[PDB]
């Protein structure tokens, strides 16, 4: 049972999404992303829509951005709840998944209300969102953020000072640094071995540079300071969207520049050039100028890469999705090394990875 | 006219490569049939990588034939380790399908391809 | 052009220049272009012969440290002689920057395999062999990574359509699943959707 | 010929093969492969079943969307005949069982039901019926069963003159009970056989032979009125038959003679089951009948079907049969069976 | 809809239905398009 | 701005080595956890009683699709394929021609359920609010092809879920 | 232009016409570009279009129920840049992002007009032009653009033949080939011949007149006559257009005789006026006094 | 030296994947997408 | 008769035990295994049906193919099938286990896991709610409420 | 206008640290407990 | 306003129906053929002719935002009514 040799095929999941996406206009390929991290839907949707906004040269409203970063903390609340959770189950503590699985059920509720899907949304679009917050929508997830942290603290009093989870996640699956960064690993991966590096406050995007947090440092690089910052970055989680709660503004949610984003209904229904801008949006779709851009963000897995090459044409010439969970699953075979099949279970869970965006 | 290879630097490295390819399937057929457990007999097995083999026999240049080879090889690793399954396997061997009209006049009655 | 109009980062613009020219003038055995984007990211366009000279220096140099592969990523452009186009991404954690260093490639010549600069490689430019064709020299463990098993053919290249040559079912008399040609219960409906009339002119290339 | 029905496309899945078949016993052993080759160029089969809808389950990926249309039927109601068979343009009748329940004898499974299939296909309009007889028919017979399936064969012939019927000898596959029953026989004891059944000739033909030579004669215009003997290319004696069975499977093969006044006391002590019976005297009667050789009638070489020996398809029928310590051995592992 | 009924139409269902899959009120789905092609229908008199 | 987790030296007086002896050999967070756990016994579980109780819906929500019609009768569709010209799956197939009054509306209007994703695309792309995503879930169906709506089958979707629709078009149409 | 409307006001709307069966009109959407009038003044040669009214009331039509039937009609749909001028037989039944455009060409007259034949999931939807400087500039007549729908009537499908009864019935390509050549054995000499129609190319033609000299038969004729009286169809000289479709650009007299070219070539009749209009040519006519 | 000498015509039909239908029985069409004539651009 | 009413009782017990003792297998592919986690999740509870998972196909009823089947798993999905012991039943869950869903056209894709194996309840979504998914998983147990085996055994 | 929004004070302040309680006794209290029940047993 | 083809089948409001040798019947049979028997054509004939007293008219088909783009109506021609060309409600200058 002692470990050898792992080699992970893959490729069971490889729907060939980033071929469909070159037949397919930006709009048609926004919901090839909330189907790669099918965990993390809206920061797949934000990183989209961020490279395209990129390469558009224009910029989301501010409520957008607002919005977008909210949902963004509520869809890290999602995978990490799924993440510590579900590496739980599969080392055998599998109460706490029950446990959480109806807060994350909540917050499904709030992504029905928001967008009418519970997972896969489509709500963040390039130029901002499609819809604006329903009214009382941020009541329900203030009472939400209220309660959350005592949910957080019972499944740490289950699972950080108990002796069974810690035998079997603190010599397990040390990292070094250096071969942290020669893989190419990123995120969580990186900050349970002490690379002090996170894209919301390294190389901020929307509104992250207008909301104070904190970044949880691991000190052993093994499974169980990882699972202590995934713990603590949905501490920080509350935290940012309590400070998003707060400083919500007023004004529109999609860009007013009515060539890329579609006009309202009501003005589609009245004004000659909003009904043309609708039509030519809905059946052509806006043409992104040429050029590449590759625009990451901070997924609550890592760093999550789009690579968008358009040739000037209404559809995307190329589309590469950087996974971490690419990386994470590569070197894979170098943290399982010394282990038995109960640690490499561990080592799978504490990579957390969804297999959508492995493969694409 | 000035290229780079990959493994040749003109055919006879080349066909022996593919010579050296073609021992290790004539070593492996035997083991195929064995351990997927194929209905089929191992002259039959020889056969299919003789045909497969003889399917690429036209090319004359050292890269293509250097990549046949690469290509050659993984598909044996992928039949050494059981990475392939029966079915992987006897996709070489096109069972299901029916023989496609091959005359003129047949190819007249069925359809419109040439 | 305040609200709808994405600002414009100068000092990124100005420092990702001076550091391509650094960099062009470091190493002008293999760089051909240098160019920064609009929206401020670099790229450095160099020679497949000068894959582990320039990235074990970008992984190695103290003004450049780029110690992170975030991507790697091959484009079929099939109208060019060399019709791949291999796009490496870095991340230095260290000046928080990263750069774009592009090469190119036709079916036939390989490239060298840039696991001994960096490991992450290991499976990107696998995937490259998988889904474009492109052989990558002195790599570990090449082979197939996302497509099946006994799939012949290249998926990413665009002479390669978006249904395969075959597909799956399920036969009962072999008891096994098998591949047929592929056909459609109801065809891909291709869609002419680029507008005739020029969109940015600034983007207008010149006449024959 | 009507618009829809003409044939389109290149005989995949998804194509139009212009069959409008209904395939009656389906659910049974040829009906499984013959459904299987007709969805898999494009047909529309039609599928009246008896039994449980569970039981039709294997059925449904053989084809594609809307191409096989199930719906009940019952032998003794020709209401339920005519509504399946209206709209076909080829009928197929597959009905058939080993052994006569508590409702049906062998004369309502091969006199009855067989002419009122026929019978209805005919004043439906159905240009084409296919009736599956058994090699060995005889009126003078010793089985029950072949006396009716002769006297449902001169029925069916009679009220449906142009339709083709098909003599198999005994079909081999992996559902079969013609291998399988010459295995499950180092179950009771050490395989008795009639005179070391060495007085009575086999000829089995392949299963995908005999379907492929059902699909050639609904493609055939010329088997029309025809009568087929689908036989296999290698004639054998019973005892280095059931030899070659105990050679593939790897069992100890160790026969005896057990009389005829005795081999069928043995018959009736498995028909007293209510369920499917394990072997009846009947079975016993039609294991110890020799293939009769017809050489008037047209075979396999007449509708183009190339017959499958038994040394090719043997080892993919018992390979179930064996235990691990001889499991994975393989097709030339095993010496050939004597021909004759 | 005791206290805020809903919108009424001249086509709205009087008759709401359950789900129908499995039994003989089931969707059975169809070409809702009429023959495209035209064929010839040939003369009904001898061409002596 | 960043947090050191798991960075505490334990105290080594012997107090605090005598207690965490105590939990050593005496399992004190093994009954804090056992204390949790009994705790969740003595709740009220979240299990609504499905199906006589519901979960919780909004009228943005996206469920079975259906064909509106005008307050009048005249269904809504003017055959313009937007909802199939951004269709991401391509689910939605339109065949056109003028009918008998010369008005422009479709022959075939097919949406592959088995293709659709559910999106939305279509509903907000529809210039008259023809095509809409209403609020049924519940339409499994024991075979495949009962999941590819004709015209047919799309209008008695909307002619049966009118009375919804209707309203939650009302609830929501200001946000559109 | 811009992305959204400072109009506050209430719209016109244009009262529609009927100038034909082809051309369906709504001219609420007419901008009053005057395509229109110059292509029915300048190639079509009608002077039935135009302007009545001044201001914004001025509408483009005819004044009065006028029926505008030329034999380049249709071509209006073409150049209309909004769609106050549409295909009344492809009207309401496709969508251009949805149609397959493939380059083909006329067969309708022997002017060879290049033309995309527009087709939808197997199916042709309508035939727009092609440019070419040579035959058709950008233009084709009414009947290329409009007899599509005469392809999917009465069409021929199955192998049809004769009964014991004698009517034509279906049967499958083995029987009717078997019955064909077997008739085909049994002549030789001119015992066969072979009429060829208008719309048959030119690899048909090449395999039936190999087919029967295999026969040894020569007789093989076309409906339409030419002389073979003098040098024939030997020379290809004495029956071409030997100047060009263009070369009447070059031309300063052209000399018809015993022909009405509107009606049988009409693109060449355009080319005729483009020339007699820009060129000022001279056109002589030996013949019936036709418009 | 480490570069060769290949005179050889350029053709990688055996390592496209390709079936044979769909490698010498087909045409493929070169051309210029003829303007659209219900527009000017 | 008496034998018609013994044995339509004992259809109704096994048909009882069979729909009220449904063992799915731990088996997800995709975004509709998070779903059918959701359906496993404390508000819908699928074990107060008595539906819970078993990992072996050994010692499962149902295959619930929620997610999206590729072309390298479909002989592992079809051996996974193969492996459980009649009566075993499938439930389709989302677009791509249906009819290839959103990667439809794609290379890779199985269109539909009808093409693998033979499917009892079709449940559409991408993905469908865990109520819709518990709502086919209901539906199948009507329609194992309906089955008449032994009624059929006795009549044939 | 009417719009999803923030109270004009805010929302209350929200609990996000870890709250672990320290509950139990001390060390020396449970040994002194156990060994008052072995000496009663062995009496 | 349903009709019925001479094989029993319904006419949809299209004008489909299968033909009587047609084959594709066998999937309605044991089952049923569904279609909507509210047809449009039928009962947009059952609306009144609105008589207005301007010479141009404006249909939005009700509700504003909740119906189609709002188009303008010429009532000049004093044979023809002026139709909409989305919901098809029809209009008359009543002089
Ligand atoms: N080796 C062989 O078995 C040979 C067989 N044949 C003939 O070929 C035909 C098919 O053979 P085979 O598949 O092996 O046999 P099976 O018994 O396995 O198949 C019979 C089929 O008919 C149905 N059926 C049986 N009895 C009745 C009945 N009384 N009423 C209605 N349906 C009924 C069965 O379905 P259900 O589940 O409802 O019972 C099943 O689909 C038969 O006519 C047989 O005589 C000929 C030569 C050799
Ligand atoms: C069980 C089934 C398993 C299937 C096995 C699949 C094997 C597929 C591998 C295919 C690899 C090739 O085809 S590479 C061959 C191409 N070589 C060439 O074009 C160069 C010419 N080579 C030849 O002619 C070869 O026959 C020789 C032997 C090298 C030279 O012979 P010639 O001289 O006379
Ligand atoms: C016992 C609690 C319910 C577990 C139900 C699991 C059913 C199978 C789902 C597949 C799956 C597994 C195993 C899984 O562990 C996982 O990781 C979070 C997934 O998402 C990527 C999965 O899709
Ligand atoms: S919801 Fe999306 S996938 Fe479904 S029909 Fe509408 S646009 Fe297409
Ligand atoms: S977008 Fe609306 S009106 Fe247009 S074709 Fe689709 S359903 Fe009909
Ligand atoms: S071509 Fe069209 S827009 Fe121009 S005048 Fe004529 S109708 Fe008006
Ligand atoms: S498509 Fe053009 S002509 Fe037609 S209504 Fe719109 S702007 Fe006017
Ligand atoms: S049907 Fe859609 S949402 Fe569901 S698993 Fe498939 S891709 Fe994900
Ligand atoms: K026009
Ligand atoms: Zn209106």
């Amino acid at each position: 049972e002692m470990v050898r040799k792992c080699d992970p095929h893959i490729g069971l999941l490889h729907r060939g999404t980033e071929k469909l996406i070159e037949y397919k206009t930006y709009l048609q390929a926004l919901p090839y992303f909330d189907r790669l991290d099918y965990v993390s839907m809206m920061c797949n949707e934000q990183a989209y829509s961020l490279a395209v906004e990129k390469l558009l040269n224009i910029q989301p409203p501010p409520r957008a951005q607002w919005i977008r970063v909210l949902f963004g903390e509520i869809t890290r609340l999602l995978n990490h709840i799924m993440a510590v959770t579900t590496h739980a189950l599969d080392i055998g503590a599998m109460t706490p998944f029950f446990w959480m699985f109806e807060e994350r059920e909540k917050m499904f509720e709030f992504y029905e209300r928001v967008s009418g899907a519970r997972m896969h949304a489509a709500y963040v679009r390039p130029g901002g969102v499609h819809q604006d917050l329903p009214l009382g929508l941020m009541d329900d997830i203030y009472e939400f953020s209220k309660n959350f942290s005592l949910r957080i603290d019972e499944l740490e009093e289950m699972l950080t000072n108990n002796r069974i989870w810690r035998n079997r996640t603190v010599d397990i699956g040390v990292v070094t640094a250096e071969d942290a960064l020669n893989y190419g690993f990123s995120g969580v991966m990186l900050r349970g071995s002490g690379i002090q590096w996170d894209l919301r406050k390294t190389q901020p995007y929307d509104v992250y540079d207008q909301v104070e947090f904190d970044v949880p440092i691991g000190s052993r690089g093994d499974c169980y300071d990882r699972y202590l910052c995934r713990v603590e970055e949905m501490r920080q989680s509350i935290r940012i969207i309590s400070q998003c709660l707060n400083k919500m503004p007023p004004g529109e949610i999609k860009v007013d520049d009515a060539k890329v984003s579609p006009p309202k209904r009501a003005e589609m229904k009245t004004s000659m050039e909003s009904l043309i801008h609708h039509f030519k949006l809905y059946t052509e779709g806006y043409q992104v100028p040429p050029g590449a851009t590759y625009t990451a963000i901070e997924a609550p897995k890592g760093e999550f890469g789009v690579y968008l090459v358009s040739d000037g044409s209404s559809r995307p010439y190329r589309c590469k999705i950087k996974a971490p969970g690419f990386a994470h699953l590569a070197g894979l075979d170098k943290m399982s090394k010394g282990h038995m099949l109960a640690d490499v279970v561990a080592i799978i869970g504490t990579q957390d990875i969804v297999f959508g965006e492995v493969d694409r | 006219t000035s290229v780079k290879p990959i493994f040749s630097r003109d055919m006879n490295e080349a066909k022996r490569r593919v010579r050296e390819l073609y021992r290790a399937w004539y070593r492996e057929v035997p083991n195929t049939v064995h351990l997927f457990q194929l209905d089929i007999s191992v002259k039959q097995g020889r056969d299919k990588v003789r045909e497969m083999f003889k399917k690429n026999a036209h090319v004359t240049d050292p890269r293509v034939v250097d990549l046949l080879v690469i290509k050659g090889k993984m598909e044996l690793e992928e039949t050494i380790n059981v990475w392939k399954q029966r079915t992987h396997v006897m996709r070489f061997f096109h069972e299901t399908e029916a023989p496609r009209p091959k005359d003129f006049l047949s190819k007249f009655y069925v359809g419109h391809d040439p | 052009t305040r609200p709808t109009v994405r600002p414009r980062n100068d000092v990124a613009h100005k420092q990702l220049s001076a550091f391509g020219e650094y960099v062009a003038e470091i190493l002008p055995k293999y760089v051909q272009q240098v160019q920064v984007s609009c929206f401020s990211e670099l790229e450095i366009c160099i020679h497949p012969d000068g894959v582990i000279p320039v990235l074990t220096f970008l992984r190695d140099h103290s003004n450049a440290q780029f110690k992170s592969l975030a991507d790697l990523t091959a484009v079929d452009i099939p109208t060019r002689q060399n019709r791949f186009e291999i796009v490496y991404n870095l991340l230095s954690l260290r000046f928080n920057s990263r750069i774009r260093v592009k090469t190119y490639t036709d079916e036939l010549t390989p490239v060298e395999s840039s696991v001994s600069v960096y490991k992450a490689a290991n499976w990107y430019e696998r995937e490259i062999w998988d889904m474009f064709g492109v052989f990558f020299a002195n790599h570990p463990d090449l082979r197939r990574i996302l497509t099946d098993y006994g799939f012949e053919g290249h998926p990413f290249r665009k002479d390669f359509p978006l249904s395969g040559y075959v597909e799956l079912r399920y036969d009962d008399e072999v008891k096994r699943v098998v591949a047929e040609p592929v056909e459609l219960a109801q065809e891909f409906r291709k869609f002419d959707l680029n507008s005739p009339w020029e969109a940015f002119p600034a983007y207008r290339q010149p006449p024959e | 010929l009507h618009h829809a029905v003409i044939p389109h496309g290149k005989g995949g899945r998804s194509s139009v093969s212009g069959i409008v078949a209904t395939v009656f016993g389906a659910t049974g052993f040829l009906g499984r492969y013959l459904v299987n080759h007709l969805g898999r160029m494009g047909s529309q089969v039609i599928v009246p079943y008896r039994c449980e809808p569970y039981d039709t389950m294997h059925l449904r990926p053989m084809g594609d969307l809307g191409q096989i249309i199930f719906m009940d039927w019952n032998g003794r109601d020709k209401d339920s005949i005519r509504r399946a068979v209206e709209h076909s343009n080829v009928v197929i009748n597959l009905v058939g069982r080993e052994w006569e329940t508590k409702n049906f004898d062998f004369e309502d499974v091969f006199v009855k039901i067989p002419q009122a299939i026929a019978q209805v296909s005919k004043e439906a309009g159905v240009e084409k019926f296919i009736h599956i007889s058994h090699l060995n028919a005889d009126i003078k017979s010793s089985s029950k069963y072949l006396r009716n399936k002769a006297v449902g064969e001169k029925e069916v012939r009679e009220t449906f003159p142009e339709a083709t019927i098909i003599k198999p000898a005994d079909i081999f596959g992996r559902e079969d009970r013609f291998l399988n029953y010459f295995a499950n026989i180092r179950w009771f004891g050490g395989v008795p056989l009639i005179s070391l059944g060495k007085k009575t000739v086999k000829q089995p033909v392949y299963i995908v032979d005999v379907t492929k030579g059902i699909i050639n004669a609904i493609k055939d215009p010329d088997a029309r009125g025809k009568t087929f003997a689908f036989v296999g290319p290698n004639r054998y004696l019973l005892f280095d038959l059931v030899q070659y069975v105990f050679a593939v499977a790897h069992r100890p093969f160790l026969p005896y003679p057990m009389p005829h006044f005795a081999y069928r006391w043995i018959g009736r002590l498995f028909e007293i089951s209510p369920f499917e019976p394990w072997t009846t005297r009947d079975k016993v009667e039609r294991i110890h009948t020799t293939d009769r050789t017809l050489p008037h009638l047209p075979g396999l070489e007449d509708l183009g079907v190339q017959a499958t020996p038994l040394e090719l398809k043997a080892i993919e029928v018992l390979r179930r049969h064996r235990t691990y310590r001889w499991l994975s051995s393989e097709i030339e592992d095993v010496q050939p069976a004597k021909t004759v | 809809p005791t206290v805020k009924p809903p919108t009424a139409r001249k086509f709205i269902w009087t008759n709401h239905k359950f789900n129908l899959s499995g039994t003989p009120q089931q969707y059975v789905p169809y070409s809702t398009t009429r023959k495209k092609i035209q064929e010839w229908v040939p003369p009904s008199t001898p061409y002596k | 701005t960043y947090k050191y987790v798991n960075l505490r030296e334990p105290s080594m007086d012997m107090k605090s080595v005598t207690d965490r002896a105590a939990q050593t050999l005496l399992w004190t967070e093994l009954i804090r956890g056992l204390g949790m756990t009994l705790s969740y016994l003595f709740r009220e579980p979240a299990t609504i009683n499905y199906p006589f109780e519901k979960g919780p819906l909004s009228p943005r929500f996206r469920g079975e699709h259906a064909l509106r019609r005008y307050p009048s009768g005249e269904e809504r569709c003017i055959a313009c394929k937007l909802c199939e010209a951004v269709c991401p799956a391509q689910a939605i197939t339109i065949e056109a021609e003028p009918r008998a009054d010369g008005s422009r509306r479709t022959t075939r209007y097919d949406i592959d359920m088995t293709k659709c994703i559910y999106c939305g695309f279509c509903q907000e792309a529809c210039p008259v609010d023809a095509i809409v995503e209403g609020p049924n879930f519940e339409f499994s169906t024991e075979t495949h092809e009962e999941l590819l709506y004709n015209k047919e089958k799309l209008l008695n979707n909307g002619d049966k879920w009118e009375a919804e629709i209707a309203a939650n078009i009302q609830a929501d149409y200001l946000y559109r | 232009g811009s992305d959204r409307s400072r109009f506050l006001e209430g719209k016109r709307a244009v009262e529609d016409k009927n100038i034909g069966p082809l051309v369906k009109t709504i001219m609420t959407r007419c901008i009053q570009c005057t395509r229109c009038i110059r292509f029915a003044s300048e190639i079509a040669g009608v002077d039935d279009l135009g302007t009545t009214g001044r201001g914004n009331d001025m509408q483009v039509g005819t004044y009065i129920e006028k029926m505008f039937m030329s034999e380049l009609s249709g071509n209006i749909i073409d150049i209309c840049p909004v769609g106050a001028l549409t295909s009344k037989p492809y009207a309401f039944t496709a969508r251009p992002w949805e149609t397959r455009k493939t380059e083909s060409i006329d067969v309708m007259d022997a002017v060879g007009s290049n033309i995309v034949v527009s087709t939808r999931t197997g199916e042709v939807m309508r035939i727009l032009p092609r440019m070419h400087e040579d035959i058709n500039e950008e233009w084709i007549s009414d009947k290329t653009r409009f007899a599509y729908d005469g392809l999917k009537r009465q069409r021929l499908t199955e192998p049809m033949v004769r009964n014991e009864k004698g009517l034509l019935t279906h049967t499958t390509w083995e029987d009717a080939l078997s019955r064909v050549a077997g008739m085909l054995q049994s002549c030789q000499g001119n015992d066969v011949a072979a009429i060829a129609g208008g719309l048959v190319d030119a690899e048909a033609l090449i395999a039936l007149k190999d087919l029967l000299n295999r026969v040894d038969s020569d007789t093989l004729c076309t409906e339409e006559v030419f002389p073979t009286a003098g040098a024939g169809t030997d020379l290809r000289s004495n029956y071409l257009l030997n100047t060009t479709i263009a070369g009447v650009e070059e031309a300063d007299v052209v000399l018809l005789v015993g022909t009405n070219p509107r009606f049988e070539a009409p693109l060449f009749n355009a080319r005729i006026r483009k020339s007699w209009l820009h060129n000022d040519l001279k056109v002589a006519l030996i013949g019936s006094p036709v418009d | 030296t480490q570069l060769i000498t290949v005179d050889e015509k350029l053709d990688i039909t055996t390592l496209t994947g390709v079936p044979e239908e769909h490698i010498k029985t087909r045409k493929a069409r070169i051309f210029v997408p003829a303007r659209n004539n219900m527009q000017s651009g | 008769s008496r034998g018609e009413y013994v044995v339509a009782k004992l259809d109704d017990l096994i048909n009882w035990a069979r729909r009220s003792s449904l063992w799915p297998m731990t088996f997800g592919l995709a975004c509709c295994a998070v779903e059918m986690m959701h359906m496993a999740a404390p508000r819908y509870d699928m074990d107060r049906f008595g539906v819970v998972f078993r990992a072996s196909p050994r010692q499962s009823d149902v295959m619930i193919v929620a997610g999206t089947l590729t072309n390298k798993m479909a002989p592992a999905l079809r051996k996974v099938y193969d492996q459980m012991p009649e009566p075993r039943y499938v439930v389709s869950m989302g677009s791509c286990a249906n009819g290839g869903g959103y990667y439809h056209y794609s290379y890779s894709v199985v269109r539909g896991c009808d093409r693998i194996v033979p499917v009892d309840i079709y449940v559409p979504g991408c993905p469908p709610t865990a109520e819709a998914l518990l709502y086919g998983i209901l539906q199948l147990q009507k329609k194992i409420k309906r089955e008449k085996r032994l009624r059929i055994w006795y009549r044939r | 206008v009417k719009q999803d929004m923030p109270p004009v004070g805010g929302y209350g302040p929200i609990d996000y640290k870890r709250n672990l309680p320290r509950r139990g006794l001390s060390g020396y209290s449970m040994f002194a407990v156990g060994i008052g029940a072995l000496l009663f047993g062995y009496w | 306003g349903v009709r019925t083809s001479p094989t029993g089948e319904k006419v949809t409001h299209t004008g489909q129906v299968y033909d009587d040798e047609d084959y594709r019947r066998v999937r309605f049979v044991g089952r049923q053929k569904e279609v909507n028997e509210n047809f449009a054509i039928d009962l947009i004939a059952e609306q009144p002719v609105s008589q207005v007293g301007s010479r141009v008219i404006s249909c939005d088909g009700g509700g504003g935002a909740l119906g189609h783009p709002r188009v303008y109506i010429n009532l000049d021609k004093e044979t023809k009514t002026g139709t909409c060309g989305y919901c098809g409600l029809q209009f008359r200058q009543q002089h």
